[PDB]
């Protein structure tokens, strides 16, 4: 293989472009990288692990491993209180490890292993142009994240639980023993609307719901992986795809970006699979929390919440949805789809009830409410809490907001990469990807426009 | 052989570093400027005229060190070292914020030197000094807002300051006392920088994606030589491309060059009127329409009214620690404020 | 071949270079300044 | 191409350049951390300590107001 | 000036009794009170409830008196309302309650001393502490 | 000789005046339908309660504006961010009064210029060309979608949208700096490097290449019609242009590749862009600039003010008075 | 002032330890410009 300019066309900024036709040297490169992947996530999670007090909300301290791990029901307890440290560290040990492990393959396959493997193996050693090795690697690959996805159930079904926060006594780990196989909830999920009140697939409120969805994703990926071993692309795919490395590679850049975007409205929005015992409260989360604190305190001071209007003619602390649903004031009536665990006990059929919040409104409502909306996603980029006008005494950005940000900016760039790499696959394959022919420029042979 | 044309053989020479004779003007005054601004920003306080730390030796950062304007009781003194204020003493001179006009002066001067260099360059090369004719927009901005604008005002105190976040300052200071977004000579502006960054990006994008197929590298960098006669990409190709994308495309490539140089130097130069209007108070401030149509019927509310209101807020909750020579003191229930905030 | 070591471009390089390091070890003091 | 003078990457990649440049610039950057552990950058310039912002006689902000007789002012103000 | 005897000297009681921090007191005070007051007692208010805030005139004005150290800590171990008649041990964080407020199940009583003390000197180093929300 | 191959003929054809193709086939009608709402809203739609505190703001001419004041108002805050198309009001006047004409806008003009990206990489792709000219168009696209969906998703309303008009747009830029100091974000600072440094590098360029011109012409006629379109030569002295700005500052910190330059003059502000829209987008999730109030205290513990303390009380002027009768609570959380 | 001697004498050194490196090359470039 060639590693200079002259020999590959590649200058050293786009070096590794030098490997698309060496597939040892490529796989080698892959297996690195995820070493570095898996070394991330055991050396963050020793971080997390040592900078870790395990009395203080993890939300607190800058956390974002620990709480993916206590979310599957590892080293906490009732409330997303820490029972153990061990868990945690074993996760990040065993992740260190295997980096290690993954890494040494990687230098070998990258350095001394073969830089072709298509004459030594035919399984292993691939043609980017035949059709029938991509879609066999497809599938392997299938039956494996079929294989995650069903390993997720079965620790939530079968080996100590998940972690729920709708959970009644409170959040806990529990175990789920009935997940929704009912495929119409579950596409029902998929057909959803990605705008208020619906909200596509963030919108999923219950752990059930999630294990279900994991079984038939499972599933489906499981079938998906045999389908595309013991089958090769048809005529329509075969005439609507470019075939080639840096198309494969777009591909998988576009379908990135979509997940990254995903993620960071997942993250943003939803309080079940991001419970905020470990991630703290949604930004709608606060703002309901603000507008509930203010209501118990004017209560107890004796005012008529429900007879009290605003200085607009609104209710000031309750009001109608459009839809006529009895919900908060002020700005907040914009996050009156917000559903929490706190909250939810104080909601009728007809929304936010008059009775339950005369009477029903327990201290533990009311300390997770001052708690959330003064530990509300706004922060400084140096990480000083609250709104913007306040002063330095309070480190805090909101690991919601950290993961939104990261995974937008990641998705948004990874849409410029798939364009970038779709386009370029294109004109590569077309034969135009170095420049204009000055004999057969295509535009000295089409008729003016005018 | 006189001393002139040996003097000017030693400042002509093609050396590293070319100097001139306009060196003479663009060096001393430019390392007095630089360096001015990399002294006061390290260890210069502006305590005295403004009752802020302004230095990294005070422990502000590189976004909120800076060489601050003066105190407004000098005026618009020049604030000599040997001045009148001053009267020699260093310590003093730099409490004073002397080094504000050091800076300013030096810097003003030392843009007059860099213009120079590029007329006596453009000579010296043989070519026609658009360089410096497109170098004026940037002085016309340098005139307006650090000198003219001050001296429109009381004193240098309102001029901008030599920093990140003192420069903010002044942005947000034009925003709620002079309605500077709303001065069409700010907006030209705009559309002159936006319209050259637009045209910087569409053009190196529309050569980079039309290039011709010279090499055979996928490295197209290399199919390209100074010496060679022919254009490096198509330019048939490009006004075809942007004839059907947009409706319109160049078809003159000395014509879109000097586009390149018309539309961020156009925009340079009306803002900079708008802030010699500014220099004035002879701001785009109001739509005296709206505001009696607003005064006469309390239902009529505008985008216009709204950011009326936020200037007033700003500038009652800005003025007292941002002119603290004024000693305002306004009480808490004096200040504007909406409900609950 | 034989260059002169001292120049106008020595000259240009120093003025700068040596506040320039001078002011660099000034802040790195800074940093260690208690309130 | 060259106007004359060496190359930088020819001085940079030299011994003689190293053996001068490993003690200017040490001594460079030590003399601008002696100008400020020393305290002589504070009296040079006239930028208050951390305890002389406020006096004991003066817990307002010393704004300069005299047109002309500003070094009293100063002192005044301490 | 330097953080002075006289900025750091408190009331310690009603009866006219003083106390003195030292300057480590006072540093684990200020750093208790970025570590667990700030989300809701930045710069002196109350975010949650800002007609009780940490300003002097409020503090002074409670029920008995809360511009001492000794009635802070007490506080701290036990709040009430502002006129002392409601029980606010599970509505306010404080030591006597760990299984409810766990971030201060470790604080000492040194602790809770010198996080009183810094409440009580950091109002005259701040003209805007415990003011309105927004000022 | 189908029917349907036939229109894909025509759909891709090159010799189209106004190139369609596949994703014209998008654009068109979303932009069209776009462009006649917004004319006809910010011409004659009655004012909208954007705040959701039954407080309608007037934007259109008809109503008392002019063209600077004039807006599309941004649907209701008791909207938020529902989906609100015409056939989900009762009536016209109601998804009028509720601000429907921004989201309609709003969302075909959003779906029109992500396929005028696509279609820009279409024409490339059938006229022969490279096509990352929609990569630098990725940025313009990226800072409207900031601003029209990115930043009212993650405020959690569509009231939060930047206005479709010029006041409008001022007070969207003022209340953000209140909320997120935006000013200090280091991604801004990149932005206004990216649109200073694009103008600056701009103008060098018209000016290097202006300054070099071949003479080709009198000084009588215009110094452009010594260009002619399609001539394979080049109309000015790369060499000259390089032996001028090479001098300048230096030789090396002078381009002597037109395409090594034209690259540069493309990724600068492409680049620049894409990091403001980027805080902007981040900003969305209230991840806002940097807070240095109190940064600076003295020996006793008194605050000492820096440039970001008085930049910060002009931050506090507009937030307390804007939207100044919406608020109930003590914070500004969304 | 002891502080002025010694902020000054580290740049005393640096320009003592250049003389000696550079000082005869430096001679020999002085009678090679005359
Ligand atoms: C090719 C693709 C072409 C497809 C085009 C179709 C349009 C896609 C974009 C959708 C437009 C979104 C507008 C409103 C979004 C919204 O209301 O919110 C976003 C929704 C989430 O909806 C929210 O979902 C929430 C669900 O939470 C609910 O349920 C939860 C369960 O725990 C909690 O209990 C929570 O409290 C409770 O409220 C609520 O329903 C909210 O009301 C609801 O708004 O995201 C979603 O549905 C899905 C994610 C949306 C898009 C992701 C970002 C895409 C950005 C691309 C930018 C590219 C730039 C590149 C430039 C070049
Ligand atoms: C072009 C591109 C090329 C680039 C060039 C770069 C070169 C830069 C070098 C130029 C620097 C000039 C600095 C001028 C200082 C100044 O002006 O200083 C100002 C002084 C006048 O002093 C001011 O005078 C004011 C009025 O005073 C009068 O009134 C007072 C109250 O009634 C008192 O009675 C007082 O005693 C009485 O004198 C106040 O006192 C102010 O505090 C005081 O500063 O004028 C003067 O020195 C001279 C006045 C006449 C000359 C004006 C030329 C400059 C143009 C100014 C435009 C002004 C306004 C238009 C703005 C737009
Ligand atoms: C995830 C990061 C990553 C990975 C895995 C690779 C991997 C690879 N690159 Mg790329 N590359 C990268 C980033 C990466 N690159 C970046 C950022 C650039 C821009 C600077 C380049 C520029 C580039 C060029 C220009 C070229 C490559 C080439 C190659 C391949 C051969 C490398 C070689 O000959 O090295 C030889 C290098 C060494 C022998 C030096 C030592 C390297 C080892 C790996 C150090 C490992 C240290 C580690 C701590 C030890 C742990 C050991 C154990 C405990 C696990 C290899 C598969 C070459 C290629 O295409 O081959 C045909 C090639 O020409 N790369
Ligand atoms: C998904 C990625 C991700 C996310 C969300 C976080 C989030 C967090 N980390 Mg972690 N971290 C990450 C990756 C991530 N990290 C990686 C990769 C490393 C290894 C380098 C670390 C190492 C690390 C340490 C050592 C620590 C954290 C800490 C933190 C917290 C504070 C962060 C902070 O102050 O940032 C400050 C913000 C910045 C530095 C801004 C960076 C801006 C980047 C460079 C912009 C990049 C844009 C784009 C991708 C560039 C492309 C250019 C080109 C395309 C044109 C926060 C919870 C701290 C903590 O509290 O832990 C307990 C802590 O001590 N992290
Ligand atoms: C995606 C990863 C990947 C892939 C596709 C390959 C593929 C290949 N390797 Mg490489 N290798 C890898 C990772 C990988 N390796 C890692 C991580 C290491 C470091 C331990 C090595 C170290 C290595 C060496 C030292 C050699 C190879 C060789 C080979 C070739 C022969 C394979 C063989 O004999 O299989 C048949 C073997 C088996 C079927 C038994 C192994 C079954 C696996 C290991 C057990 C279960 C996998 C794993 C533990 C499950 C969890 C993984 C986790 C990440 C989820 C083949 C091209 C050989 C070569 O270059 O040939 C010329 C060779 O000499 N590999
Ligand atoms: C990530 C894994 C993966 C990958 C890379 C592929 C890749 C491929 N599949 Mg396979 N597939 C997978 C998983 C995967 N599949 C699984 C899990 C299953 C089981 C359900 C299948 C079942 C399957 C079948 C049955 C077939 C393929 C076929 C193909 C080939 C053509 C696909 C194509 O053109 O799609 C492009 C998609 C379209 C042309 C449909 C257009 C519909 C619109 C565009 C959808 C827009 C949705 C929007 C963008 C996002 C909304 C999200 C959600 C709400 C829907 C290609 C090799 C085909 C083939 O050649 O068989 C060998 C084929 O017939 N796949
Ligand atoms: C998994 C995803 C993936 C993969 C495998 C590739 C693979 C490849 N890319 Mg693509 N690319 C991607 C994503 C990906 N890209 C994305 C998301 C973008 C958009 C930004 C691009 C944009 C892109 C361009 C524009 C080009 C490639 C090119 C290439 C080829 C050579 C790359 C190389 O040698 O880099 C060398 C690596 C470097 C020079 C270093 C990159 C430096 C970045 C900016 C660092 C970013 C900072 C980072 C966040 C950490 C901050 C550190 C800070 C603290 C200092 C190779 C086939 C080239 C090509 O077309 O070849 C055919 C090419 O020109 N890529
Ligand atoms: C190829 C290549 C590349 C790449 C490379 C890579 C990517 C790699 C890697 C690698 C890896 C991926 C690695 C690793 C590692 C790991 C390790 C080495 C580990 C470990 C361990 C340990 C030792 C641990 C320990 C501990 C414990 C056990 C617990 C406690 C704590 C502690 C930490 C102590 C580059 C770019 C350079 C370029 C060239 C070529
Ligand atoms: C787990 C879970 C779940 C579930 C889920 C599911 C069940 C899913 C799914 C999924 C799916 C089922 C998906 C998908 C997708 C698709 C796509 C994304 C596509 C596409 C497209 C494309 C790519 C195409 C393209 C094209 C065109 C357009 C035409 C021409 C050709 C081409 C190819 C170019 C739930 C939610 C329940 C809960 C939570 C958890
Ligand atoms: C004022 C005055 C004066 C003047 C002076 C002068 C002229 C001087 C100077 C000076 C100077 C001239 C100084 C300097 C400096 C500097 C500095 C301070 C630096 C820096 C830097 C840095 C820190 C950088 C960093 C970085 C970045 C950021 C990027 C990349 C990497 C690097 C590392 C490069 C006199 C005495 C005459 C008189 C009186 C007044
Ligand atoms: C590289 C950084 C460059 C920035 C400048 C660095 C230099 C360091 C500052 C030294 C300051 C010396 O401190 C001050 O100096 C001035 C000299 O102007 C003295 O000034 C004294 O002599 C001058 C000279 O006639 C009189 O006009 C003046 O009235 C008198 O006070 C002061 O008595 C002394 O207090
Ligand atoms: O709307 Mn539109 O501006 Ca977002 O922050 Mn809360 O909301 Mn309302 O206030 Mn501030
Ligand atoms: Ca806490
Ligand atoms: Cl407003
Ligand atoms: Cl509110
Ligand atoms: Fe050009």
């Amino acid at each position: 293989g060639g590693r200079d300019l002259p020999s590959t066309g590649f200058a050293w900024w786009s070096g590794n472009a030098r490997l698309i036709n060496l597939s040892g040297k490529l796989l080698g490169a892959h297996v690195a990288h995820a070493g570095l992947i898996v070394f991330w996530a055991g050396a963050m999670t020793l971080f997390e692990v040592a900078h870790f007090i395990p009395e203080k909300p993890m939300y607190e301290q800058g956390l974002i491993l620990l709480p993916h791990i206590a979310t599957l029901g590892w080293g906490v307890g009732p409330a997303g209180e820490v029972t153990d440290i061990f868990p945690f560290f074993v996760v990040g040990v065993l992740h260190l490890i295997s980096s290690a492990v993954l890494g040494l393959g990687g230098i070998y396959h990258a350095l001394r292993g073969p830089e072709v493997l298509e004459e030594y193996s035919s399984f292993f050693g691939y043609d980017w142009k035949d059709k029938n090795q991509m879609t066999n690697i497809i599938g392997y690959h299938l039956i494996l994240l079929g294989c995650g996805a069903l390993l997720l159930v079965f620790k939530a079904m079968f080996f100590g639980g998940v972690y729920d926060t709708w959970a009644p006594g409170g959040g806990d780990v529990r175990v789920i023993t009935n997940p929704t196989l009912n495929p119409a909830i579950i596409f029902g999920y998929l057909l959803k609307a990605p705008f208020g009140g619906e909200g596509w697939i963030i919108s999923v409120n219950n752990m059930e719901d999630i294990i279900g969805g994991h079984i038939w994703i499972g599933l489906i990926c499981i079938s998906g992986g045999i389908w595309h071993i013991l089958t090769k692309p048809f005529g329509w795919a075969r005439r609507a795809l470019i075939w080639s490395g840096e198309a494969y590679l777009s591909y998988s850049l576009g379908a990135l970006s979509l997940m990254g975007f995903i993620a960071s409205v997942f993250v943003w929005f939803n309080n079940t699979a991001y419970p905020s015992e470990f991630y703290g409260p949604t930004g709608m989360e606060a703002s309901q929390s603000q507008a509930f604190t203010f209501l118990v305190r004017d209560q107890r001071l004796g005012a008529n919440i429900a007879s009290a209007q605003g200085p607009t003619g609104l209710g000031k602390y309750l009001m109608r949805s459009p839809s006529g649903e009895i919900i908060f004031g002020g700005e907040t009536m914009r996050f009156w789809d917000f559903r929490g665990p706190w909250l939810e006990p104080l909601r009728g059929p007809n929304g936010l009830d008059l009775d339950k919040l005369r009477n029903d409104i327990q201290p533990w409502q009311v300390r997770r409410a001052a708690e959330y909306m003064t530990h509300a996603p706004l922060g400084s980029l140096n990480s000083v809490g609250g709104v913007i006008t306040d002063v330095n005494s309070f480190n805090y950005v909101s690991p919601r907001a950290w993961l939104a940000t990261s995974h937008f900016v990641l998705g948004f760039f990874f849409l410029v990469g798939h364009l970038w790499h779709a386009g370029r696959a294109r004109a590569a394959a077309a034969g135009f990807e170095k420049g204009i022919d000055r004999e057969t420029e295509p535009t000295l042979f089409m008729p003016d426009l005018d | 052989r006189g001393w002139f044309d040996v003097l000017d053989d030693w400042l002509k020479r093609d050396r590293f570093v070319f100097i001139g004779w306009s060196g003479l003007l663009l060096f001393p005054c430019a390392f007095m400027a630089l360096g001015g601004w990399l002294t006061g920003t390290t260890f210069v306080t502006s305590w005295y005229t403004h009752g802020l730390a302004s230095s990294y030796l005070e422990g502000a950062n590189f976004l909120t060190v800076a060489v601050s304007s003066p105190a407004d009781a000098f005026g618009h003194s020049l604030l000599f070292l040997w001045g009148p204020e001053a009267q020699g003493n260093l310590t003093r001179w730099f409490q004073i914020g002397g080094l504000w006009p050091f800076v300013a002066l030096h810097g003003a001067f030392g843009l007059i030197g860099f213009m120079l260099r590029q007329f006596e360059i453009s000579r010296l090369v043989g070519i026609r000094p658009y360089n410096a004719i497109a170098f004026s927009g940037p002085i016309a901005v340098f005139v307006s807002v650090f000198l003219m604008y001050p001296l429109g005002q009381s004193s240098w105190f309102f001029a901008p300051s030599f920093g990140v976040a003192g420069i903010f300052r002044f942005i947000l200071f034009l925003q709620g006392f002079h309605n500077w977004t709303l001065n069409p000579f700010h907006m030209m502006g705009v559309a002159g920088i936006l319209g050259g960054a637009l045209l910087c990006a569409i053009h190196g994008a529309t050569v980079e994606n039309t290039l011709f197929e010279d090499g055979e590298d996928s490295n197209t960098f290399r199919a390209f030589e100074p010496t060679q006669a022919e254009e490096t990409y198509s330019m048939v190709t490009a006004n075809r491309f942007w004839s059907q994308i947009f409706g319109i495309a160049f078809s003159n490539k000395r014509w879109l060059h000097f586009f390149m140089l018309f539309v961020p130097v156009t925009g340079l130069w009306m803002s900079s009127v708008g802030i010699v209007g500014l220099a004035l108070n002879l701001r785009a401030y109001d739509f005296v329409s709206q505001e009696l149509r607003a005064a006469e019927d309390p239902e009529f509310e505008t985008f216009y009214t709204a950011n009326i209101l936020l200037n007033e807020g700003m500038r009652a909750w800005m003025a007292p620690q941002d002119q603290p020579h004024e000693n305002f003191i306004f009480p808490e229930e004096v200040l504007p404020r909406g409900n609950a905030l | 071949v034989t260059y002169p070591i001292f120049t106008v471009r020595w000259l240009a390089v120093h003025t700068l270079a040596v506040p320039s390091v001078f002011f660099v070890g000034a802040i790195a003091a800074m940093q260690f300044i208690q309130r | 191409g060259t106007t004359g003078e060496r190359p930088f990457s020819d001085i940079v990649t030299s011994i003689r350049y190293w053996v001068i440049h490993s003690i200017t610039i040490p001594m460079l950057f030590i003399a601008g951390w002696l100008f400020v552990s020393t305290g002589l950058a504070y009296d040079a310039f006239g930028t208050p300590r951390p305890d002389e912002y406020f006096t004991q006689t003066r817990q307002e902000l010393p704004i300069l107001q005299e047109r002309y007789d500003i070094n009293q002012e100063i002192q005044e103000f301490n | 000036v330097e953080l002075t005897e006289s900025t750091r000297t408190i009331p310690l009681d009603e009866a006219g009794g003083t106390t003195t921090l030292t300057a480590r007191q006072f540093t684990n005070g200020q750093k208790i009170f970025v570590d667990t007051c700030t989300q809701c007692h930045l710069q002196g208010k109350t975010k949650t409830n800002n007609n009780v805030s940490l300003g002097l005139a409020d503090l002074a004005g409670a029920e008995p008196r809360r511009d001492n150290v000794l009635a802070l800590v007490e506080f701290l171990k036990n709040p009430k309302s502002y006129d002392g008649e409601d029980d606010y041990s599970e509505l306010h964080p404080n030591i006597s309650r760990p299984d409810i407020y766990p971030e201060m199940r470790n604080y000492t009583e040194d602790d809770i001393f010198d996080v009183a003390g810094y409440t009580l000197i950091a109002p005259k180093l701040d003209e805007r502490w415990g003011g309105t929300i927004y000022f | 000789a189908s029917l349907w191959e036939q229109f894909c003929q025509w759909v891709t054809s090159t010799n189209n005046r106004i190139y369609v193709g596949w994703f014209g086939t998008l654009m068109i009608p979303t932009l069209l339908t776009a462009t006649t709402c917004f004319i006809i809203a910010f011409i004659a739609a009655p004012p909208v309660d954007i705040d959701g505190i039954r407080e309608p703001v007037a934007g259109s001419l008809l109503y008392g504006n002019n063209i600077i004041s004039g807006a599309v108002v941004p649907s209701s805050n008791a909207i938020g961010l529902h989906f609100y198309p015409i056939w989900e009001a009762a009536s016209l006047d109601e998804w009028l009064y509720n601000g429907g004409p921004y989201q309609l806008v709003v969302f075909h003009f959003l779906i029109g210029i992500f396929c005028y990206m696509g279609r820009q990489w279409e024409l490339s792709y059938r006229l022969g060309m490279r096509p990352w000219i929609c990569v630098a168009y990725s940025a313009p696209v990226s800072a409207a979608t900031a601003v029209f969906l990115i930043y009212p998703i993650g405020q959690g309303s569509f009231s939060d949208g930047m206005p479709l008009g010029i006041s409008g747009t001022f007070n969207f830029m003022i209340v953000f700096q209140a909320e997120h100091n935006i000013l200090m974000h280091p991604f801004h600072m990149l932005g206004v490097a990216g649109v200073f440094g694009g103008s600056l590098f701009s103008a060098m360029h018209g000016s290097l290449v202006t300054s070099s011109l071949v003479r080709e012409t009198t000084e009588v006629e215009s110094q452009n019609y010594g260009y002619k379109f399609g001539q394979e030569e080049e109309t000015y002295n790369i060499v000259a242009a390089h032996g001028y700005f090479g001098r300048l500052i230096f030789q090396y910190a002078s381009f002597n590749n037109s395409r090594s330059l034209h690259f540069f003059l493309g990724a600068w502000p492409v680049i620049g862009i894409w990091f403001t829209a980027m805080g902007v987008s981040t900003m969305a999730f209230n991840l806002n600039g940097f807070n240095f109030n109190q940064s600076i205290l003295d020996s006793q513990g008194r605050v000492i003010g820096t440039w970001a303390d008085v930049l910060n009380r002009a931050n506090i002027g507009f937030e307390v008075m804007h939207e100044r009768n919406a608020h109930n609570f003590p914070l500004d959380l969304a | 002032d002891w502080r002025v001697i010694v902020v000054v004498s580290p740049l005393l050194i640096a320009a003592t330890w250049a003389a000696i490196n550079i000082g005869a090359a430096a001679i020999r470039q002085l009678q090679d410009v005359l």
